[PDB]
């Protein structure tokens, strides 16, 4: 029941911001993220 | 970006002849080495246009209340009227590039390249979605600022935002406060020049298309190439084929074998180095989009002459183009 | 620390459990073994010759009908080198272009902390970490990312005795009954002062101000110091 | 507030004078004032 779908791709999740003349987000809490990137040289 | 190109090496060398293509294996790897080096190029566009557009794994939109403190993005914010979700200034862009063969089917310079065994692929992303990815960056500047670089969009107000900006540039947020309608006016008044440019000069995007000029005259040219004799009795091959026998054909044809093969190596050649030029423009563009559009930047004339604000990406044939924002 | 000690596990996890990563590197490797082994399979290919083997040419021939037969191999051969080391050339110039990122990478994430974003790693960058590959180099960068974030009511200024007010650094919010000050990247409020604050102009210019009262440090210290000014005055109506 | 103090007036070459203003001064001299008329009024009584 597997089979080779093809589709029109999307290019994200759909988000409208909460924006607003008078809103602000703060963040209350952080993380710490570890990325590798990887160079020929 | 630039134009994807696929060459068949034996049917551009070896039109439908089995003679001519018997001879083309006495080179053996020539042939294959040729479409690698062209589908290297090939694959590396789409890999450009995602390293400068797809920056967002998220698609922001501008609220439908345009209250953004007295700052009219609405020439250069997605229209939706168009039958494309282009900008108003996006449009411009668009009518201000010309192309030799956009590769979305057939059913003249692009009939003559398609019937010599050449051949233009079509992009991965649609102009439609480089105009929304577009948007997405767009849309996240205006309503949210850096914080949609630096991880989960933040709202922000407009005027709050360019605060932030001026204290970025070591004028203090009050002279924003201040004098806020006279700062909507004039950036206003600015968008509007950019329309008043560019609908009126031919050359303002001179560097895009002197891109697509190129890639049409080499294409151009490896066409012209076929009509080159390289001393054999006939730059036809099927008039070599005709009018001799084997053990006198093979001796004509292997010289057009020859100078075909020489050809594409000069094609192959010119496009690898030319690829590299694009390559490094596309580091060059998607590092203005994370540094000019996604962030603020303090290097002096990288994003535009004057104290950077912000800028706007727009989308561009083949290109991109960037709105900054400076405080001279 | 947990954060940082944990994300430094998830790397390790990484690096055991997928396929692709180091593709870049792999490539490479690839690249240069793939053209060296077209390069050698070019001797095979005849050129339009008798054989691609030396010896059969100049055994099974003359010298004069020989010479015509290895000045193919000759010019193909000859032609194979070109290719291969314009190949290389070209990509050369791609590994040189990775090697100085790869040193400005060097310079300002490992060197440095960078204010260009999303150069050294995504989010605000804190700090990076070299480690050595074959051929190449990987840089664990280390980046502080905004998580939990609440909705707040904000304000350009604040008005107090007819004067407006700003922040001299941060932003003003609102929880919806009292209005504080806060750092601009992570939520921290405190009670807004002349301390951290500062003025400009009458109430009517800035379009959005609202009105709180702005509180003085100095003051309750000058009143206590009346109160306690205050107690002497009455002391000294009894002697 | 809007100035920082270091060293004394002989190092810095093209130094000028001009008063510096305190916004303690007239805050405390006021409050010097608000404290004379009750000296002067505690006599009458
Ligand atoms: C907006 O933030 C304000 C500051 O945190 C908060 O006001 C504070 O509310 C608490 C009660 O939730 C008060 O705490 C005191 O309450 C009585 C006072 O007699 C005592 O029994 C307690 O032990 C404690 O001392 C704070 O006094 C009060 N602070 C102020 C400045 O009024 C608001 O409630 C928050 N508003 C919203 C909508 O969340
Ligand atoms: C923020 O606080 C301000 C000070 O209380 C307040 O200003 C005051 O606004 C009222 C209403 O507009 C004025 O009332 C007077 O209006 C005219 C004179 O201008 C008279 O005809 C009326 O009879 C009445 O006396 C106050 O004079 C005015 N105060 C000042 C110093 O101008 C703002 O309106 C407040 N804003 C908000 C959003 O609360
Ligand atoms: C800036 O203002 C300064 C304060 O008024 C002023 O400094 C004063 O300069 C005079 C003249 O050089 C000194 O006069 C005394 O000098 C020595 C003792 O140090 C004695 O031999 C003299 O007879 C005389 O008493 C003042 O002492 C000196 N005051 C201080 C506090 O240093 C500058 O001259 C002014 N400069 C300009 C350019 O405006
Ligand atoms: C920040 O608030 C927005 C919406 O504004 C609020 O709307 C009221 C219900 C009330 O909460 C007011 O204080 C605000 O003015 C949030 O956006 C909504 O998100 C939910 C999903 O969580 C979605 O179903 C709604 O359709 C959204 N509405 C809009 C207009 O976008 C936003 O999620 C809040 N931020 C956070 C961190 O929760
Ligand atoms: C900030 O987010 C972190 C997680 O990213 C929170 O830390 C966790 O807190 C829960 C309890 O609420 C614990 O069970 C986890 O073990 C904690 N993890 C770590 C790494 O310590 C943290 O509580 C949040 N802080 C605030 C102020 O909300
Ligand atoms: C933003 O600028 C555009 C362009 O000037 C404004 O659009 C015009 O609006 C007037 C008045 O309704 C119309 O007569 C024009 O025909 C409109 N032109 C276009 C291109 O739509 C727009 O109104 C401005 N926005 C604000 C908030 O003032
Ligand atoms: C594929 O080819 C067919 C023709 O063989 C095209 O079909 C024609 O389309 C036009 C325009 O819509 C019609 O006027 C004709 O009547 C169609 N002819 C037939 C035989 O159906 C079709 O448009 C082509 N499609 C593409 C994408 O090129
Ligand atoms: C700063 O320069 C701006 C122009 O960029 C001045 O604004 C103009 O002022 C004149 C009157 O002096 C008006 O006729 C124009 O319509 C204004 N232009 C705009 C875009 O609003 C402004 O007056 C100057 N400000 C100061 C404090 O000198
Ligand atoms: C903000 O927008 C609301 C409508 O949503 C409006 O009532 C209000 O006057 C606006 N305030 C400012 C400062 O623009
Ligand atoms: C009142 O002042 C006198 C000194 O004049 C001092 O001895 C006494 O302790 C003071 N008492 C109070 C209650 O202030
Ligand atoms: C500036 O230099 C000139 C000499 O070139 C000197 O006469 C003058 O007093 C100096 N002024 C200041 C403010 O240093
Ligand atoms: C003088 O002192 C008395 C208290 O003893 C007070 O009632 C009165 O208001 C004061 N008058 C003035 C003018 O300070």
């Amino acid at each position: 029941s597997q089979s080779i779908i093809a589709y029109t791709m999307s290019l994200g999740a759909e988000n409208s911001v909460a924006y607003s003349n008078n809103s602000i987000a703060i963040p209350t809490n952080f993380t710490i993220s570890v990325t590798t990137e990887i160079l020929p040289v | 970006s630039m134009t994807k190109t696929s060459v068949d090496c034996t049917m551009y060398i070896c039109g439908d002849s089995t003679e001519c293509s018997n001879l083309l294996l006495q080179y053996g790897s020539f042939c294959t080495q040729l479409n690698r080096a062209l589908t290297g190029i090939a694959v590396e566009q789409d890999k450009n246009t995602q390293e400068v557009f797809a920056q967002v794994k998220q698609i922001y939109k501008t609220p439908p209340i345009k209250d953004f403190g007295g700052f009219n993005f609405s020439q250069i914010l997605p229209d939706p009227s168009k039958p494309s979700k282009r900008s108003f200034i996006e449009d411009l862009l668009f009518n201000k590039v010309t192309l030799a063969d956009a590769g979305f089917i057939k059913q003249d310079l692009i009939c003559a390249q398609k019937f010599n065994g050449l051949t233009v692929l079509p992009p991965l992303l649609t102009d439609e979605m480089i105009a929304q990815y577009t948007s997405a960056l767009l849309a996240g500047t205006i309503t949210s600022g850096w914080t949609f670089g630096a991880g989960a969009a933040l709202q922000i107000p407009f005027a709050m935002q360019m605060a932030y900006r001026f204290n970025g540039i070591g004028v203090t947020q009050n002279v924003l406060y201040e004098n806020q309608k006279l700062i909507a006016n004039q950036f206003n008044s600015a968008i509007g020049k950019i329309q008043d440019s560019l609908s009126s000069t031919a050359s303002a995007l001179g560097k895009l298309q002197n891109v697509v000029n190129q890639n049409a005259q080499a294409l151009n040219t490896l066409v012209k190439q076929l009509s080159s004799n390289f001393g054999a009795i006939s730059s036809v091959l099927n008039d070599i084929l005709s009018r001799l026998d084997k053990v006198e054909a093979e001796v004509q044809i292997d010289r057009l074998i020859t100078g075909r093969l020489q050809s594409l190596q000069t094609y192959v050649t010119q496009q690898l180095i030319r690829a590299a030029e694009i390559r490094a423009s596309a580091n060059l563009a998607a590092t203005k989009m994370s540094e000019c559009v996604l962030g603020q930047s303090k290097r002096v004339d990288f994003c535009g002459k004057g104290y950077h604000l912000m800028s706007f990406p727009q989308s561009a044939p083949h290109g991109v183009v960037f709105l900054h924002v400076t405080y001279v | 620390a947990n954060q940082f000690n944990s994300a430094i596990g998830k790397i390790q996890d990484s690096l055991s459990s997928t396929a692709s990563a180091l593709g870049k590197l792999q490539n490479v490797v690839n690249q240069n073994a793939q053209a060296l082994n077209t390069l050698v399979k070019q001797l095979s290919s005849n050129f339009g010759a008798i054989s691609s083997v030396l010896n059969d040419i100049l055994s099974r021939l003359d010298k004069v009908e020989a010479e015509v037969q290895i000045d193919r191999l000759i010019t193909g051969r000859l032609q194979s080198l070109q290719t291969y080391v314009t190949q290389q050339l070209i990509r050369a110039a791609e590994i040189r272009a990775s090697a100085n990122l790869a040193a400005t990478k060097m310079s300002e994430c490992v060197l440095g902390q960078s204010k260009r974003v999303d150069f050294c790693g995504k989010g605000y960058h804190l700090m990076s970490f070299p480690q050595s590959a074959p051929h190449g180099v990987v840089f664990l960068h280390v980046t502080y990312v905004p998580a939990q974030e609440k909705n707040f009511t904000t304000a350009p200024a604040i008005c107090h005795d007819g004067k407006a007010h700003f922040p001299r650094e941060g932003v003003f919010v609102s929880n919806g009954t009292h209005w504080f000050v806060t750092q601009r990247n992570f939520y921290e409020p405190q009670i807004i002062t002349t301390d951290n604050t500062f003025v400009s102009g009458n109430c009517d210019v800035v379009i959005g101000i609202v009105n709180n009262t702005v509180y003085d440090p100095l003051q309750p210290e000058l009143d206590s110091f009346k109160e306690e000014l205050d107690k002497y005055f009455k002391n000294h109506t009894s002697p």
